[PDB]
């Protein structure tokens, strides 16, 4: 009924996207104040990442080995340092388009917009969720290494994600902006298959609340008894903090969260019944409770 | 990772060849795999690639003529080469990778390479 996924307006991030080249490797960087952030494997050929000692590899690089292009302007690199798996290139020019920003680390199930870029050039914006197995699926990040994910709240940009690599299955892995990987992945040429992906329970309940707000109303009182049922259909556990988050939606629809959980209980058992929920026949799990109140 | 190409040879224009790439040391189901060629004095050109769930990418230069396929039971990668032309003369290389950072068919993605098999086409 017109309930749509929203991407954040990407202009504040577009103004920060640059191209970083080191040898034969070119990828996207993020220019904030006088620092450019990018994956540390920018210093590596693919053969370098067979058995990389990144501290030793970085010792062999100088500032002049880093070529930073911001549109038509080359930015001179005047310092470099590793923070976890992110490289920080100090440049001689502070970005005059730097927005208010902060670096945050998010949790599976939380959503964010990704600005896919090709070699510093913005291509498209996608609203994504952090899957429980910490991967992002889709071809839009192919050839978009170093693109970032973000939320915007009152024109403050919370950067939460930087893309590092596509796995042989086609799913993607990355870090936060402090350079710590989401999930058990490594910037090394080695097998590292993603774990089993599960369904984000708290988001499905938010979507059911969105389904009640737009008039779809055909629908385990205790939290613990519901979790006993949810853990059997490959759904994530519902914490007491989750029920707190669903409070706002619960007050608006007047529907108790545990009552909504009771409704989710039997949807997983019976089936589709050939009917639709918000123009969908499957349960949707990529809208957070915040995303729903944001729209409704 | 160990890659060995076979199946090259000499044909006349319009002819056909089937290249094979035998994978050793790892399972072919665990790596992104691709076929490249090195024409005389040219940089390596990515022709066809396949990820481990079957998604294929082809260069425009070989679309409609070359087909990449994979037999995990034999741990072998194949390139069916139809409608060959003198422009196709090169050593043809098998390649594999655990990690992509660039457009799929870019040689910069690949740390593992075979030694190449020769394809010649008379006009």
């Amino acid at each position: 009924s017109g309930f749509r996924k929203m991407a954040f307006p990407s202009g504040k991030v577009e103004g920060c996207m640059v191209q970083v080249t080191c040898g034969t490797t070119t990828l996207n960087g993020l220019w904030l104040d006088d620092v450019v952030y990018c994956p540390r494997h920018v210093i590596c050929t693919s053969e370098d990442m067979l058995n990389p000692n990144y501290e030793d590899l970085l010792i062999r690089k100088s500032n002049h080995n880093f070529l930073v292009q911001a549109g038509n302007v080359q930015l001179r690199v005047i310092g470099h340092s590793m923070q976890n798996c992110v490289l920080k290139l100090k440049v001689d020019t502070a970005n005059p388009k730097t927005p208010k920003y902060k670096f945050v680390r998010i949790q599976p199930g939380q959503t964010f917009s990704v600005l896919a870029c090709y070699n510093g050039s913005p291509s498209g914006v996608y609203q994504c969720a952090m899957r429980p197995n910490f991967t992002i699926k889709g071809s839009f990040l192919n050839g978009s290494c170093g693109s970032v994910g973000f939320n915007i709240d009152y024109d403050c940009v919370s950067f939460c994600y930087m893309h590092h690599m596509e796995l042989p299955t086609g799913v993607h892995a990355g870090t936060d902006l402090e350079g710590n990987f989401y999930g058990p992945f490594v910037d090394r040429q080695t097998a590292q298959a993603a774990g089993t992906d599960t369904t984000i329970t708290v988001n499905v309940l938010a979507w059911l609340y969105a389904a009640v707000i737009n008039g779809d109303r055909w629908f385990t009182t205790t939290l613990n008894d519901f979790n006993l049922v949810a853990m059997k259909y490959n759904y994530e556990p519902l914490t007491q903090d989750h029920v707190d988050i669903l409070g706002p939606l619960s007050a608006q629809t007047g529907i108790a969260v545990l009552d909504m959980c009771a409704s989710l209980k039997e949807l997983l058992q019976n089936g589709m019944n050939g009917r639709t929920i918000l123009g969908s026949a499957l349960l949707e799990d990529e809208f957070t409770p915040f995303d729903v109140v944001r729209q409704c | 990772v160990q890659l060995q190409e076979s199946g090259g040879g000499s044909v006349a224009a319009g002819g056909s060849l089937r290249l094979s790439c035998a994978v050793s040391g790892v399972t072919a189901s665990s790596v992104y795999m691709a076929w490249f060629r090195q024409a005389p004095g040219k940089e390596r050109e990515g022709l066809a690639g396949i990820n481990t769930v079957g998604y294929t990418t082809y260069a425009d230069s070989v679309k409609g003529r070359f087909t990449i396929s994979k037999d995990n039971s034999e741990n072998t990668l194949y390139l069916q080469m139809n409608s060959l032309k003198p422009e196709d003369i090169a050593l043809y290389y098998c390649a594999a990778t655990y990690l992509l950072r660039f457009a799929s068919l870019s040689a910069t993605n690949f740390p593992y390479w075979g030694q190449g098999t020769q394809v010649t086409v008379s006009s």
